[PDB]
RNA sequence: UUGCCUUUUACCAGAACCAUCCGGGUGUUGUCUCCAUAGAAACAGGUAAAGCUGUAUUUUUU
RNA sequence: UAAGUGAUCUAGAAAG
């Protein structure tokens, strides 16, 4: 897709078109490009999708600013406040999050 | 707490020498000590009052039966004293 | 009393802004250090063909990570990057009270 | 106060050098703060065995050289 | 200058250098729905528009199972397991034409 | 800083800044535009001062007054400040007249 | 280098070097002011008060 | 289901 690395994919061979004539220089070299091409084809077939990463976030707001944080999260595209952990004995609302990098 | 004991503890690691009430000198790497001088050593020689040496791997020694313990001169320099 | 309040109102931040000809909207503005030599010439770098615009890259972010978000920074000082200040002062004449925050579980 | 750290020597054969130029042998079973050894019995130093399991007093111990490394 | 948009410098300019962000900008941004009014229309206009391998896989699985069985129960020698495996393979082949 | 401590060196009344702090802070909201502008200006003034550090004289101990004192022609009193001011006004006035008259322009 | 500008001073605002200034310590002397005045005591150990340590049955001295 | 927050240069006197 992007000339960018592949992730979370299987590659099971189905058939290999190997000729009768065998030479070690071509056989290997040819395979080298060809394998990649095959992989690409497979990816194309399989309804490919880019995967972006997600930062796991921790914020440590005071108590009363959580709404602000929420708003901010909403404003960004991918975003998820998974849990707003209450940091005991303190004002802080250690809020775990996910935000795409 | 006993300052000689402390010194002994510090010497842990070093090639200490060790004579008993019986008069049988040992010389080797100090492993462990306690409040009472319950010494352990490693890779240690053992010479009797006669002079015949005998090598041995791991020896433990009880402080009551220990006479005196020779530490290397390095611990004279520092630092538990002051 | 909270030191973290002065985020992008530091002297350093101001200096950075001045360098980068980038007003933090609240704060001051100056003649640029360097004249904006607009001579990119439609190169293959920083083109709108190439880059993506999920973030708007606000000039708030410029003075916060000068060397990153701004390209060709010059005479730019490094800013601070701080801890939060939980400091509670009693205004009703009382003594050592967990008022504004919440108790432990156990 | 402190326990003798003989956990390395547990379940190993030890030459206990005891008072009056005497010796005892045996595998180490247990111990306490007074250094009273509890060990499975062996020969006294040609050589001859007495007892099944043995308990040696602390004061009598001159040394205890580890036979097994 | 704020977000790359303010006038470089207040001097020269011959003006305040004040910068109201426009409310046409918002309008410009927002017509995803307006695109649908057109985009949607466009979409509407163009809206209407192996078995052998599987068998092989199955066979392979069967073979693997056989091997596992052999490993489990009395097959330290290779010839036996190999023989049995071969037989299994043959059977599979027979089954699939 | 000011109150954190409970011992200090004395600064000049000149060298205290009571306005500074406000303008350093983020401005209080719902203020007029003019006020904001003023604040900005103040900040700019501050910032420039900060930026270009004018590090002072290593050598010169000898201030002006000290030199004067070292002569015989000056002597010193304790005076009410208003009186001093008045003197300055008068003396200053005299100076400006005297100079003017010397210049010849008596008109 | 800019800007108001079209002459300059007087200016705009940035830069780089530089200086001047209003101040600041620290140390050493010297002075000025205000308060003051003893040329010899420990050892043998007491009297009294201040600093730290102490509270026989296996590894120290029973 | 979501508009509408903020960026605000200046600034006069002499002689010619
Ligand atoms: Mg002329």
């Amino acid at each position: 897709l992007a000339e960018e690395p592949i992730y979370g994919v299987q590659y099971k061979l189905l058939s290999i078109s190997v000729p009768s004539d065998v030479n070690i220089d071509v056989m290997k070299s040819q395979i080298i490009p060809l394998m990649k091409k095959a992989c690409y084809v497979g990816l194309l077939t399989a309804i490919p999708i880019l995967l972006e990463p997600i930062y796991e976030v921790d914020i440590t707001v005071h108590a009363p600013l959580l709404p602000i944080v929420e708003e901010l999260m909403k404003k960004r595209r991918g975003s998820r406040i998974y849990k707003t952990i209450k940091v005991a004995g303190t004002p802080l609302l250690e809020v775990r999050g996910q935000v795409p990098v | 707490n006993g300052i000689p004991v402390k010194l002994l503890n510090e010497a842990q690691g070093h090639i200490v020498s060790l004579e008993l009430t019986t008069g049988a000198t040992y010389r080797g790497k100090l492993v462990e000590s306690e409040d009472s001088m319950n010494v352990q050593l490693r890779d240690v020689i053992a010479t009797e009052p006669q002079g015949a040496v005998t090598h041995m791997d791991q020896i433990f020694v009880r402080g009551s039966q220990i006479k005196f313990i020779v530490v290397p001169d390095l611990l004279k320099n520092a630092p538990l004293f002051k | 009393t909270d030191k973290n309040y002065y985020y992008l109102f530091d002297k350093k931040s101001f200096f950075n802004g001045k360098a980068l000809n980038n007003a933090i909207p609240g704060g001051p503005k100056f003649e640029p250090l360097y004249p904006r030599e607009e001579e990119e010439d439609y190169n293959e770098f920083n083109s709108i063909d190439r880059v993506i615009f999920r973030v708007p890259i606000r000039s708030e972010y410029k003075v916060a990570f000068p060397h990153l978000y701004n390209s060709r920074p010059r005479s730019v000082r490094i800013p601070w990057y701080n801890n939060p200040v939980s400091c509670i002062i009693q205004n009703d004449e009382e003594y050592d009270t967990p008022a504004l925050f919440f108790d432990p579980s156990l | 106060v402190s326990t003798p750290e003989l956990k390395k020597y547990m379940d190993k054969k030890i030459l206990l050098n005891i008072n009056g130029s005497r010796k005892v042998a045996g595998i180490l079973r247990g111990y306490d703060i007074f250094l009273n050894v509890v060990l499975d019995d062996a020969m006294e130093i040609n050589n001859h065995q007495l007892g099944l399991q043995t308990v040696i007093r602390g004061n009598s111990i001159i040394s205890l050289e580890a036979l097994d490394a | 200058s704020y977000n790359g948009i303010g006038l470089k410098s207040a001097k020269g300019s011959s003006t305040s250098g004040h910068v109201q962000r426009s409310l046409a900008s918002n309008n410009r941004r927002r017509p995803q729905g307006s695109q649908q009014q057109r985009q949607q229309r466009q979409n509407a206009i163009k809206k209407a528009s192996i078995e052998t391998h599987m068998e092989k896989r199955e066979i392979e699985v069967q073979v693997s199972e056989l091997r596992d069985r052999l490993e489990e129960e009395e097959t330290l020698s290779e010839e036996q397991i190999d023989k049995k495996c071969e037989a299994l393979r043959a059977k599979l082949t027979n089954e699939w034409q | 800083f000011p109150f954190n401590r409970t011992k200090g060196k004395m600064v000049r009344a000149q060298d205290v800044a009571l306005a500074k702090k406000w303008f350093l802070q983020h401005p209080d909201e719902e203020y007029p535009v003019k006020v904001k502008v003023s604040y900005q200006k103040l900040l700019k003034n501050y910032v420039l001062n900060e930026l270009h550090p004018t590090l002072p004289t290593n050598h010169n101990k000898t201030k002006l007054l000290k030199s004067l004192k070292n002569t015989k022609y000056f002597q010193q009193t304790t005076i009410d400040w208003v009186e001093a001011g008045l003197q300055l006004c008068r003396q200053g006035h005299n100076m400006l007249n005297l100079l003017i008259h010397r210049k010849g322009l008596t008109y």
